[PDB]
């Protein structure tokens, strides 16, 4: 029994060992209580404003849309404390941990932005924090590892499987299943067992709320489409949620195409997987014919995940949102373009969203369209990766 | 069939608990695994819990994770596990066989078809580790349609309404977790809380086998003394495989010696 619906159509659920069901029920109850508690809401809003720096800017691009009928704005989650949108919902989940009387935090990370976010929130709010990170990501996102340790978190390299985000998620859940009496599992995307897809959405929804107010202020009308990269789905559902009932607004989610869908080296299960049950949820995942979970791939560590959050699978199924993919090379071009023409260094995850908007403009340059890209993070963490590619490229 | 019911009534008469080893099918290869399993039975296993190798076994600790990886390194698929189960049943017509599954392997290309396959090869029960009673409807329905017992879990965490669901929905045996966490021999669980065993019995649940962290004869005796019907040991058995990979004869000898000692301690 639950207070809220654990499913989005056929997707979602609570596919955890029986041991964990009390923890999930307790979390859902705490969240429902907190959502109706004006004091909780005021505490959360205070942290977002005065610690994290919300609201974040909406920046009109001056240069990259020249000569077309596209108007492009970037929602500046790259300016949030920590450098990415992940900070928003960590502050909310940390406050929930406190309300529930938990004193320890567990987190997973790929790009290390959630791990950075979990460690900073834990330092601020007096929680002991431990962070799982795949060994591969330890390396390609190494600025973040240093950051996490400086803030008093334990960072644990995961060598299992692909040594990336899926493996970090596995170990985090293994840990919680033994430690839930004292530890809150601060899951860092809109996936996993209910109630996490719902909580993460609600704790990220200020992205879209702000975007709507800002675009109405600047343009006097809603966007034609909002565009966001999709790993597990948090930044995208955060941007999408407040627009779902605005039927004229397109919702476009961008999965990593990696070396190309045809190569099998990608992270685009929503469109190029099939339904399975893993990580506590029923969702599209990349899987073998026999139902072993396939390892994903992306140039970007944050998107390197072979599943997707259940609400995105549902919004796709009913046609409310459309999902596409962008390759490593497309993402890299978008990264370079934004640095050179707007003076903003985007995360390689966010670069996928930007690359799709640039395609929407370039393919149909006389189409009138007002677009918002969720610039989910800054790309400081990625500069060594992009350099190493662009060097070996010549 | 009625293999679990038959086993439990027989042990009851003998004043014995069940000793149930777990291994991963196909670890460390198909041929050696079959030999291990016959060894476990010859050494006195009363029932078996057998894992199908799965890519991401989130209720398993490192020992059983590496058992999964060994089987994959031998090329072991679910199809090959089913071939093994058929051969095992053909050799041993009455021993209850339970599978330890993860949901995706059951759901993969159809829940119904999975349980039908289990029926074809003569499996008696299926425990899906990441499907709680709350999510279990299509699994228990398919199990029962194909004469398979669906096994449900009673945590130390267990409240009353769960006790009643487990007693109603489950068949064959009731699983009693020793502790929270994942499988592993180096994390010792607690004495079976006599509260749950009493309440389970009150609600006429299938007899309980206690599992996780059981690695010693003293712990098996203790579970029986506590009122449980038996005890499952996985990581302890798997570590004997792990340590004897270059010595498959010594491997079997050690398995035999350990299982016999564990079964001896189940005699009350
Ligand atoms: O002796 P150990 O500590 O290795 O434990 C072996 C357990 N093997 S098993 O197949 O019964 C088994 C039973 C349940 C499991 O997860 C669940 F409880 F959530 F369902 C996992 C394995
Ligand atoms: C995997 C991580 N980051 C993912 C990420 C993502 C993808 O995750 P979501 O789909 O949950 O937004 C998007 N943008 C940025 C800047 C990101 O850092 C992480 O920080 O652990
Ligand atoms: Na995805």
């Amino acid at each position: 029994t639950t207070l809220l619906n654990p499913y989005f159509g056929e997707f979602g659920g609570m596919y955890v060992p029986q041991i964990l069901m009390p923890a999930l029920n307790q979390l859902e109850e705490a969240f429902v209580s907190a959502q109706k508690d004006p004091e909780f809401q005021a505490q959360f809003a205070d942290l977002l404003k005065n610690y994290a720096g919300r609201p974040t800017a909406l920046t009109k691009c001056q240069n990259i849309t020249a000569g077309t009928r596209t108007t492009l704005y970037l929602k500046r989650e790259d300016l949030l404390h920590g450098g990415a949108h992940k900070t928003n919902q960590v502050l909310g989940q940390a406050l929930l941990a406190k309300r529930m009387g938990k004193s320890e935090i567990i987190a997973e990370t790929g790009a290390g932005q959630h791990g950075v976010a979990s460690a900073l929130a834990s330092a601020l709010l007096g929680l002991k924090c431990r962070i799982y990170m795949g060994a591969k990501d330890v390396e390609r996102q190494s600025p973040n590892v240093f950051r996490m340790r400086l803030m008093g978190a334990e960072v644990i390299p995961v060598h299992s499987g692909s040594a990336t985000l899926k493996d970090a998620c596995n170990e985090a859940l293994r840990d919680w299943s033994g430690s839930y009496e004292t530890a809150h599992y601060m899951l860092g995307t809109a996936a996993g067992p209910h109630p996490y897809p719902t909580i993460v959405r609600e704790f990220q929804r200020m992205i879209g709320e702000e975007t709507k107010a800002q675009i109405l202020d600047k343009e006097g009308r809603l966007p034609d489409a909002v565009i966001a990269c999709v790993g597990g789905g948090s930044n995208a559902i955060g941007m999408f949620a407040d627009f779902i009932n605005d039927t004229s607004v397109g919702l476009i989610g961008v999965e990593p195409g990696g070396h190309g869908i045809e190569t099998g080296e990608h992270g685009a299960p929503l469109k190029h997987g099939r339904v399975g049950i893993y990580f506590g949820m029923k969702a599209p995942m990349m899987q073998t014919a026999d139902g072993q979970i396939e390892e994903s791939y992306s140039i970007s560590a944050g998107l390197d995940f072979p599943s997707v959050g259940p609400q995105h699978a549902y919004l796709n199924s009913i046609g409310r949102a459309d999902y596409v993919s962008i390759t490593d090379d497309e993402a890299l071009e978008a990264f370079k373009t934004l640095c050179r023409h707007e003076g903003i260094i985007p995360a390689l995850e966010s670069s996928h969203a930007l690359a799709h908007a640039l395609k929407m403009m370039r393919e149909q340059p006389e189409k009138e369209q007002l677009l918002v890209v969720n610039l989910s993070g800054r790309g400081d963490k990625d500069i060594f990766t992009v350099h190493d590619i662009l060097k070996a490229r010549g | 069939m009625e293999r679990y019911e038959n086993l439990f009534a027989q042990l009851n008469d003998r004043r014995e608990g069940a000793f149930v080893p777990f291994v991963t099918l196909g670890d460390p290869g198909i041929e050696q695994s079959l030999k291990i399993i016959d060894t476990l039975i010859d050494a006195g296993a009363d029932a078996l819990e057998l894992g199908v190798p799965f890519s991401d076994p989130l209720a398993d600790g490192p020992t059983i994770q590496n058992a999964n990886l060994r089987a994959f390194a031998a090329g072991v698929t679910p199809a090959q596990c089913f071939e093994m189960l058929a051969l095992i049943r053909e050799k041993h017509p009455t021993i209850p066989i339970g599978l330890l599954m993860y949901a995706n392997l059951v759901f993969n290309n159809g829940i119904d078809a999975f349980y039908a396959r289990c029926e074809q090869v003569g499996v008696d029960s299926v425990l899906v580790a990441d499907v709680p009673v709350e999510e279990s409807a299509p699994f228990r329905q398919a199990a029962l349609r194909h004469n398979i017992a669906p096994i449900f879990i009673c945590p130390p965490n267990a409240d009353d309404d769960l006790l009643r669901q487990v007693a109603s929905y489950g068949r064959g045996y009731t699983y009693l977790l020793s502790r929270s966490g994942v499988t592993g021999a180096e994390n010792r669980g607690a004495l079976p809380l006599h509260h749950l065993i009493e309440k389970l019995k009150e609600y006429h649940a299938a007899p309980a086998l206690q599992g996780f962290g059981i690695s010693s004869p003293e712990q098996v005796s203790a579970a029986v003394r506590a009122g449980a019907a038996g005890a499952i040991s996985g990581s302890a058995i798997v570590k004997i495989i792990e340590k004897n990979l270059a010595s498959p004869k010594q491997m079997l000898a050690e398995l035999r010696s350990f299982v016999s000692a564990m079964k001896a301690a189940s005699r009350a």
